[PDB]
RNA sequence: CUGACUGGGGCCUGUAGAGCACUGAUAGGGCUAGGGGGCCCACCAGCCUACCAAACCCUGUCAAACUCCGAAGGGUCCCA
RNA sequence: CAAGUCUGGGCUAAGUGGUAAAGGAUGUGGCGCGGCGAAGACAGCCAGGAGGUUGGCUUAGAAGCAGCCAUCCUUUAAAGAGUGCGUAAUAGCUCACUGGUCGAGUGGCGCCGCGCCGAAAAUGAUCGGGGCUUAAGCCCAGCGCCGAAGCUGCGGGUCUG
RNA sequence: UGGCACCUCGAUGUCGGCUCGUCGCAUCCUGGGGCUGAAGAAGGUCCCAAGGGUUGGGCUGUUCGCCCAUUAAAGCGGCA
């Protein structure tokens, strides 16, 4: 048993969190970011560190207890670009170009994909073989990705998907 | 499988899931997912 | 304490001077043969200091409580657990570093062993004569 | 063995048997005296201490008495004593039923039958310091057809045998072929 | 099926199923014992379904004991047929059963085998029928 | 002043419950009148039956047309 | 719609209350047992995860893994004639068993109260309705109040003695 | 299809068809999705979804049912 924020923050590149008196802002290098935070439980801004702190044991103050600590453990590396999140295409000729940050690219169909990027998403594209989305927050680069999900859905006997890794466990062939 | 009124473990390595209500329960080959209704 | 109490009597019994108190696996050079390299000094001093061992501050507490501490070692970072008992212990030595350091990655020999009612050091363990 | 006693001087108990204190009594010739016991100390204890053993009792008196039991009433269809009888033992031969079992391979392990009746091993009379906790029957070989026990080698070591009858002991059954 | 070979007379009425018991708690026969814990009828083909649903599951060892005789007949009027006019046929005998009377003791069957096994005969009845083990419980003195 | 009802005394029952000693059915176990029979033998001079099975004894049951048992109650009579 | 948004202790997150069963499920709250544990416990991340041994015609094939015998031993600081895959069988991936830098609690149960799914019919839906979540539901209590043509306060008539 | 006999014997018109609709989903298609013994198409099954459609004919008084040509489909029921 280890509850989540019983081991500290500590942060180097320490960034400034604030107290808003429901929320929490952290400003970083980079960008600055939202916490929301359940008013009855209170996280301090000591030095260094930030503290959690619950007040009894139900099912709220024990979960919450690890909600609002680990989204600020997202929020402490997330300002210093700490998201590569790589997502590499398959594929017998497909790739991914590049024009300014609406990415398009072909995946089979009869037109290439031009996929519309929101406030604050980098499509770095080092290969045609392979993307990587980076951006602040680990929920706007997440959510970006399950909209590339979205386009193709791999595994369907055969290649021509995105994994977020590389995980090939799709299934038996047909012949 | 697909949507059943009783749920039980085929193949240990399930992992039951109450989510919006209903149990679900779900594994890596998603031939034995079930949900209870 | 509860369960383990004649598991650490065969191993704080016999233990009044250790020897081979370095490292165990520790990835890089670890056996990799199951004959000659695994039991290291079973092709020339037998079976007589091949460890037998569940405890590196565990009954090692209890080592350090029976008479005096053996040695110092691993204890704060990552070394897996050795232990031994005497057989060659003085004399080869550079043969047991020799077949369980003699291959590997280079040579993961033992870190701090022990050598007749005192204590061992990495230099003279690794790279020495005794 | 060492389990708690207390007195009953004509009470409820059905409203006192709610928080695991079910009534009981003891004698040995005289003496019916009305207790109540605890239902986890008499239960726990009531796991493995079986008939054979001498369930000793401490009463607030400051005596041990060396009782048994007589009979466990079932609640039948809640499964649950009500209500336990004890016996006191005195300078007699009390009968006993003991629990024996089987030891050894049934009838060839692989050509196997059941040996499902123990029935409590039917009777035996003892003195209180002859008596025993534990007395074994093997079954070295006893085949499916012949080889039954039909309790002519009952002869336990000492006191005493079975009374009057030597008709029931386990046998060997057929196994359920498909 | 099972049938009894020979009646006193051939119809009879149905009663109440009140009261506990009336004998069959203790199991005295096997290692393990299928309870009941509600009133209801046991008929023939549920002794059949149950007693199959053993020997076709466990296998080369390990007697059934069934404790269970069906001496009530089941009267059924025959279909599309007006009230009166005497009594209907006889289908099939059924047993009554109280409430923790045991029915099914297994013989010879372990303990992850037995609980599996009586779990399956469990479902073939239309009783809440609970599961127990030999216990001290015993009308021994 | 006898009445409905109630209190103190008797009498009666065979229901609930319980039980197998009676009337029947019964899950097993032991014994085995005997029988397809017999390993097969100058037939009785056997042997185990994993073949069947009468009757008997135990572990266990069920019953409106079974009761060794048996209330709570009801009826009747005497007094208040 | 006349009278407590009464005083306490818990419980329910389903509008259960305010529609019903067999069965199922880390839904919660309470009681008892057992193992483990700061001679460092569970899920974790790394580890030589093994030698007789492809034990034996197993009918092609039996390497732990379709199904058989009578079920082993020894090398070890922990390992079977093997937990699930994957192979026609192979090979291989994970292991039951265990070594640590960590970390103070961790699993199987047997009851018990309220719950969830099971729960789809024909004009417009609802527990009487609006609404109700430390309650305006459910369990144990307590002090009051509302509440009939019932009883008493008073007046009047009739019938019987 | 039944059982019951609760309003209806000073009577509540019975089958079928034409016209006219309306509603439920336990969906025949169209719209999504999971699994598949789903290589693709065509499939099977299940979950949500009733918004719209559900043909023109021969046979018999027929509801139903059997055949011709199509469609993606010629759905099951209630509303005396
Ligand atoms: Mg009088
Ligand atoms: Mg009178
Ligand atoms: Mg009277
Ligand atoms: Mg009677
Ligand atoms: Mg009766
Ligand atoms: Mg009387
Ligand atoms: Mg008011
Ligand atoms: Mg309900
Ligand atoms: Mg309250
Ligand atoms: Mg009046
Ligand atoms: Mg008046
Ligand atoms: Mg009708
Ligand atoms: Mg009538
Ligand atoms: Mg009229
Ligand atoms: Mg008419
Ligand atoms: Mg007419
Ligand atoms: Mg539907
Ligand atoms: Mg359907
Ligand atoms: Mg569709
Ligand atoms: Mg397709
Ligand atoms: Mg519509
Ligand atoms: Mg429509
Ligand atoms: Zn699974």
């Amino acid at each position: 048993m280890s509850r989540i924020g019983r081991l500290p923050i500590p942060v180097p590149k320490g960034v400034s969190v604030e107290v808003a008196p429901g929320r929490v802002k952290v400003k970083g290098p980079k960008g600055e970011l939202e916490v929301p935070v359940s008013p009855e439980m209170r996280v301090v801004v000591e030095e260094g560190v930030v503290r959690v702190e619950r007040p009894s044991d139900e099912r709220r103050h024990k979960s919450l207890h690890g909600l609002t600590r680990t989204l600020i453990a997202n929020a402490v590396k997330g300002v210093s670009e700490g998201y590569s999140k790589e997502l590499l295409i398959k594929g017998i000729g497909y790739r991914a170009r590049l024009v300014g940050r609406a990415l398009e690219l072909t995946v089979g169909f009869s037109h290439p994909v031009v996929v519309e990027p929101p406030e604050g998403i980098t499509f770095e594209v080092p290969e045609p073989t392979r993307v990587r989305v980076s951006g602040i927050d680990k929920q706007k680069v997440g959510q970006v990705a399950a909209n590339i999900r979205a386009i193709r859905k791999p595994s369907a006997y055969h290649e021509k998907g995105i994994y977020y890794a590389g995980e090939p466990v799709r299934l038996k062939p047909g012949k | 499988m697909k949507v059943r009124a009783s749920v039980k473990r085929i193949c240990d390595k399930c992992k039951v899931i109450r989510r919006h209500g209903r149990v679900y329960v779900i594994c890596e080959n998603p031939k034995h997912k079930q949900r209870q209704g | 304490x509860x369960x383990x109490x004649x598991x650490x009597x065969x191993x704080x019994x016999x233990x009044x001077x250790x020897x081979x108190x370095x490292x165990x696996x520790x990835x890089x050079x670890x056996x990799x043969x199951x004959x000659x390299x695994x039991x290291x000094x079973x092709x020339x001093x037998x079976x007589x200091x091949x460890x037998x061992x569940x405890x590196x501050x565990x009954x090692x507490x209890x080592x350090x409580x029976x008479x005096x501490x053996x040695x110092x070692x691993x204890x704060x970072x990552x070394x897996x657990x050795l232990x031994x008992x005497x057989x060659x212990x003085x004399x080869x030595x550079x043969x047991x570093x020799x077949x369980x350091x003699x291959x590997x990655x280079x040579x993961x020999x033992x870190x701090x062993x022990x050598x007749x009612x005192x204590x061992x050091x990495x230099x003279x363990x690794x790279x020495x004569x005794x | 063995y060492r389990l708690k006693a207390y007195y009953r001087e004509g009470e409820k108990p059905s409203a006192l048997r709610r928080a695991g204190k079910l009534p009981g009594v003891m004698y040995n010739r005289h003496l019916n005296r009305k207790v109540y016991v605890d239902l986890v100390e008499f239960d726990k204890v009531f796991r493995q201490a079986s008939i054979h053993h001498v369930i000793v009792l401490e009463l607030p008196d400051g005596q041990s008495l060396p009782t048994l039991v007589r009979q466990v009433n079932l609640d039948k269809r809640r499964r649950r004593p009500e209500h336990v009888d004890f016996f006191v033992l005195s300078d007699e031969p009390v009968e006993m039923y003991v629990p024996l079992r089987f030891v050894g391979t049934p009838a060839g392990v692989r050509a196997g039958g059941v040996l499902q009746e123990i029935h409590r091993d039917i009777l035996v009379k003892v003195s209180p310091r002859n008596i025993p906790e534990f007395i074994e029957v093997d079954v070295s070989g006893l085949e499916i057809g012949d080889s039954l026990h039909a309790s002519d080698l009952k002869l336990p070591p000492g006191v005493e045998l079975a009374v009057s009858p030597e008709e029931t002991i386990a046998a060997v059954v057929p196994p359920e072929d498909v | 099926m099972l049938m009894p070979r020979r009646m006193k007379y051939r119809k009879q009425q149905r009663g109440r199923l009140k009261g506990a018991t009336k004998g069959g708690d203790y199991v005295a026969f096997g290692d393990y014992g299928l309870v009941a814990l509600e009133p209801a009828w046991i008929t023939a083909q549920q002794i059949e379904a149950a007693r199959v649903a053993m020997v076709r599951h466990f296998r080369r060892g390990g007697k059934i004991f069934i404790r269970i005789f069906p001496d009530k007949p089941y009267t059924k009027k025959p279909l599309e047929v007006r009230m009166g006019k005497g009594k209907g046929n006889v289908e099939g005998y059924v047993a009554v059963v109280k409430p923790g009377r045991v029915m099914f003791e297994v013989a010879g069957v372990t303990e992850e085998q037995a609980m599996e096994a009586l779990r399956i005969a469990g479902h073939k009845l239309p009783i809440k029928t609970k599961i127990v083990r030999r216990d001290a419980y015993d009308e021994a003195q």
